[PDB]
């Protein structure tokens, strides 16, 4: 896995 | 977007002295500010995370504090090694924006210029072109004049200045002045002199050369 | 250990296109975001856009939809932005920066300056600047290579292959009425050590793929 999913707040 | 307002946009500190960067966001961040220092020909690095938090190997004298709208930045105490552009940027939400940058500058005592001249290359002159370098080194402040004398008359339009950026050991400038001429124009005069005038030398300094000599 | 290192600086039309790279090492490429990111000389940063190697999914900086595409190749552990229908905004040095927890830019690639433009690539001329009695101050002697007529920029300079950096003063480049650039670098040294000592140039003009090293010796 990566980081998306902790990173995906921040692109809404 | 969020808007990432930082000032001042420069400081001219003397070495030892503290400086504050502030950085204001259109709206709340949290805690999620970064502070990057770039120095000169490098790519940004990072000092300051989640507002207050040293990167791994950061040295002490670098701070941040702030939560949600106002952020700021200090170096409590300012090495000559500290001379860049420091940016804060928010990484709450996309787009993540960058504050404009602050340019920090240090500033010193007084330094004359060493001043050397340099011929043009055999090699060049194989090309039909001549160029002549005058250097002057490690001084402070940046202001000089540098004129160009052939054969004792003062040149107009031949030539080009080009300043570094202020030196992170010393806090010194250095300037290249450079005379380009066709070699037949060289080749029709003797004497070639860059004369120097600055602050921190009592009078003006000419180094000169004799073609071939 | 973590590495990213981009291609080299280049001109490129305008209305055309340009891929850079930003080649990853140290880690697992698929395991973080990688982004690119704008600077203008002397200007602000602007991010572009993101990147996950193990899904290929992309976030966009909506200025930058229609301008920049991101891809990645994960068996050369490479990142790839494409800027298509290129201007004279386009002209910009661009980072890639690799993300690490929910932080975007933690580490950062050397950046690669493009110059969009239709004039052709030239690499440099090298000439040496070689020390003498007008080139003595104090004890010290002053030497360096001449680096003229290139386009576009950047050149860089080391010295002695890069065991040779205090001292050095490498000078922004000039742009000549010819549109052409040139430098110098120079350094100072020892008087006493002009005849023992060796100090060859190395000059890198990446656009141009020119490598030239100058050997600087006293005028006989
Ligand atoms: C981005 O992450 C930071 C840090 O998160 C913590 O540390 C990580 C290593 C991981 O272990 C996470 O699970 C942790 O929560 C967030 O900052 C923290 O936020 C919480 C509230 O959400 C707060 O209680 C902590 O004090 C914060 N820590 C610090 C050092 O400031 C941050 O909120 C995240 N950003 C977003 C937009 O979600």
């Amino acid at each position: 896995e990566d980081n998306e999913k902790l990173r995906k707040p921040k692109h809404k | 977007s969020i808007v990432m307002t930082q000032t001042p946009k420069f400081l001219l500190v003397s070495a030892g002295d503290r400086v504050t960067i502030t950085c204001k966001a259109s709206q709340s961040v949290t805690n999620d500010v970064t502070w990057y220092q770039q120095k000169p020909g490098q790519s940004p690095k990072l000092l300051i995370y989640y507002a207050s938090n040293r990167y791994t190997g950061v040295p002490d004298r670098f701070t941040g504090s702030g939560y949600g709208t106002d952020f700021t930045f200090t170096i409590s105490t300012v090495q000559a090694e500290d001379l860049a552009v420091y940016f804060c940027q928010q990484d709450y939400s996309s787009p993540f924006t960058f504050g404009s940058g602050t340019k920090l500058e240090i500033k010193r005592t007084v330094a004359a210029p060493s001043v050397f001249i340099f011929p043009p290359s055999d090699e060049q002159l194989k090309s039909g072109t001549a160029s002549v370098v005058c250097l002057l080194n490690n001084f402070y402040p940046r202001e000089a004049k540098v004129q160009w004398k052939v054969d004792n008359a003062l040149q107009s339009g031949n030539s080009q200045e080009s300043v570094t950026e202020q030196d992170s050991k010393d806090s010194t400038y250095s300037l290249s002045s450079t005379l380009t001429l066709s070699k037949a124009d060289y080749e029709k005069h003797k004497v070639y002199a860059c004369e120097v005038t600055h602050q921190g030398l009592s009078s003006p300094v000419t180094k000169s050369f004799n073609r071939g000599e | 250990q973590v590495h990213l290192q981009q291609s080299g600086g280049e001109v490129a039309r305008p209305g055309a296109s340009v891929k850079l790279s930003c080649k990853a090492s140290g880690y697992t490429f698929t395991g973080y975001g990688l982004s690119w990111v704008k600077q203008r000389t002397g200007q602000g940063l602007e991010w572009i856009g993101e990147i996950y190697p193990r899904s290929g999914n992309t976030y966009y900086n909506e200025k930058f939809k229609g301008k920049a595409t991101l891809t990645a190749d994960k068996s050369s552990s490479t990142a790839y932005m494409e800027l298509r229908s290129l201007t004279s905004e386009d002209s910009a040095v661009y980072f890639c920066a690799r993300s690490w927890g929910n932080s975007s830019f933690v580490y950062w690639g050397q950046g690669t300056l493009v110059t969009v433009s239709a004039a052709s690539t030239k690499g440099p001329s090298v000439f040496p600047l070689a020390p003498s009695s007008k080139s003595t101050s104090g004890g010290t002697a002053a030497l360096g290579c001449l680096v003229k007529d290139y386009f576009p920029e950047p050149v860089t300079v080391s010295w002695n292959s890069g065991a040779l950096t205090s001292g050095v003063h490498t000078f922004p480049a000039v742009l000549q009425s010819s549109g052409l650039y040139s430098l110098s670098s120079v350094v100072t040294v020892p008087s006493s050590s002009l005849g023992t000592q060796t100090y060859i140039c190395n000059v890198n003009h990446k656009p141009s793929n020119t490598k030239v090293d100058k050997k600087v010796e006293p005028k006989s």
